């Protein structure tokens, strides 16, 4: 089983009056674990885990300076951009930065990345080699030109095979108990009448970490396509996810129909039938 | 320009007459600034708290609206979202089977 | 823990 550490950052202008709204949060695997919120009165970097708290003065004074730090180059970046694609002071817009690392099967380094979004649209991004750049367009070519002159990629690429890897692998420790638990989907069917000749079976499934599952129905040993709905993964709001696959069949036929369930908690796939 | 996609939930089994919790997950939006309100019976609640704003790997945002409710028979809930790219606020009624 | 490389400008 795989790991990953990340971290996410927003910053929105405000045109009308005064700084851009700065947004920032990490997260280990599915679970959130900081923030920081310009418009939060504390203006440190706030803890989102149980056990994330017994880090001492040193790092949250650290990390509090990193991400205000943050906060003014990305303000400095909005007014860059916007001299670059010639655009009004008058609008709002948006700057998106993402970066992280993942550990493998084998607990050592897998990947690292390192990317930015302009309203929306990808900007500039870190190879996977952690070496060379991806510039979208021309504004993003001028980033590029001044990055690979100023050896930016050198200092990203030491984090994200070192530091980042070193970090998520003392997180993932210090949270075990809940981090390193995978909870396996708690699955049931349901069963809906449409009309006297056919009906709707619905297979759940509740209460599940990670959010990474595969739900898929079959006919008689073989996969069905049609007739068929899935919703998307969605967060219950106690950590854990739920999702849901229907079938529409013809009423007395039930048992021919077969849901299919893969998660990390699961040994071996669940096989659900009415 | 990318239009919210809106699912209305609960966290566990709706059962009248027991604590649970009401969701409104909203989803692959740009751009960030967006208004989501939960209603009972057509009216606002005025206790709902969210999540931290994040993103998707395609940049499109996220977030979770929630409160604590008690589920009866007969009373109804929605939740309102209104967001640029909509001309009108879009409503989606809570369904206990979805 | 972020990364305490700030010196980043687009």
């Amino acid at each position: 089983g795989s790991h990953s550490m990340r971290y996410f950052f927003t910053s929105v202008s405000r045109p009308g009056r005064g700084e851009p709204r700065f947004i920032a949060v990490g997260y280990v695997d599915d679970t959130q674990f900081v923030r920081f919120d310009s418009d939060a009165a504390s203006q440190r970097m706030e803890p989102r885990a149980p056990w994330i708290e017994q880090e001492g003065p040193e790092y949250w004074d650290g990390e509090t300076r990193k991400v205000k730090a943050h906060s003014q180059t990305h303000r400095v970046d909005l007014g860059t951009l916007r001299g670059y694609y010639n655009q009004s002071e008058a609008g709002s817009h948006t700057v998106q930065r993402m970066y992280g690392c993942d550990v493998g099967s084998d607990w050592r380094f897998l990947r690292g990345y390192h990317q930015y979004a302009y309203d929306g649209k990808d900007y500039i991004a870190l190879k996977e080699d952690l070496r060379s750049w991806t510039a979208a367009d021309m504004a993003a070519q001028t980033t590029k030109h001044k990055w690979e002159a100023a050896h930016v990629a050198e200092q990203l690429r030491a984090y994200l095979e070192g530091t980042c890897v070193e970090w998520l692998r003392r997180y993932l420790e210090n949270g075990k108990e809940t981090l390193q638990r995978t909870d396996a989907p708690k699955t049931h069917m349901t069963h809906h009448a449409v009309s006297d000749h056919e009906a709707t079976l619905r297979c759940w499934a509740l209460s599940f970490y990670p959010a990474e599952i595969t739900l898929t129905w079959q006919r008689d040993g073989e996969d069905q396509t049609q007739d068929t709905e899935l919703v998307e993964t969605r967060p219950a709001g106690d950590g854990t996810f739920q999702k849901w696959a229907a079938v529409v069949v013809p009423s007395g036929q039930e048992q021919r129909y077969t849901c299919h369930v893969q998660h990390e908690g699961l040994p071996k796939p669940l096989t659900l039938r009415w | 320009q990318r239009t919210p996609k809106i699912q209305v939930y609960s966290r566990h089994p709706a059962e009248n007459g027991k604590s649970n919790f009401l969701n409104c997950y909203v989803s692959g939006f740009h751009p960030s600034d967006i208004e989501v309100d939960l209603l009972k019976n057509g009216e606002r609640i005025e206790k709902v708290e969210h999540s931290d704003l994040s993103f998707s790997k395609d940049w499109s945002f996220y977030l979770l609206y929630y409160t604590e409710f008690t589920p009866t028979e007969k009373d109804e809930y929605a939740c309102r979202v209104n967001h640029v790219t909509l001309s009108q606020p879009k409503i989606v009624k809570w369904d206990r089977d979805m | 823990k972020m990364d305490s490389f700030l010196d980043m400008q687009l």
